[PDB]
């Protein structure tokens, strides 16, 4: 009436729970690069000769 | 701190532009247009209001 040993297991089950990949877009920046510093537009001569 | 009273360079003195100065920026006139309509012609003077701290506007704000 005790507890006896049984057949070995046959085999083994291992669950995990995972989700998925997705597609690769790679968004590197908001405003990207580094944006190059520029001529403000006409700007004109601030200084002129004497005579 | 407070506005230099001539221009170091040239001797010119700017230190009675910085309230023309002020009121021509908060008219809409950029800082290039407010130099000019001041007389600062060579960039010695303009350098002198342009680059301008006031200072004694924060250190005349703690206790007497
Ligand atoms: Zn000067």
């Amino acid at each position: 009436g005790g507890l006896t040993c049984a057949s070995a297991p046959q085999g083994t089950l291992r669950i995990l729970e995972g989700p998925q990949q997705s597609l690769s877009g790679s968004p590197l920046q908001p405003i990207p690069a580094s944006p190059p510093p520029q001529i403000p537009p006409g700007l004109r001569p601030r200084f002129c000769a004497f005579g | 701190m407070i506005i230099p009273v001539r221009c170091f360079t040239c001797g010119k003195i700017v230190g009675n532009k910085w309230e023309a100065y002020l009121g021509l920026l908060q008219a809409e006139y950029t800082e290039g247009d407010a130099l000019d309509a001041l007389g600062l012609k060579r960039y010695c003077c303009r350098r002198m209001l342009l680059a301008h701290v006031d200072l004694i506007e924060k250190l005349l704000n703690y206790a007497p």
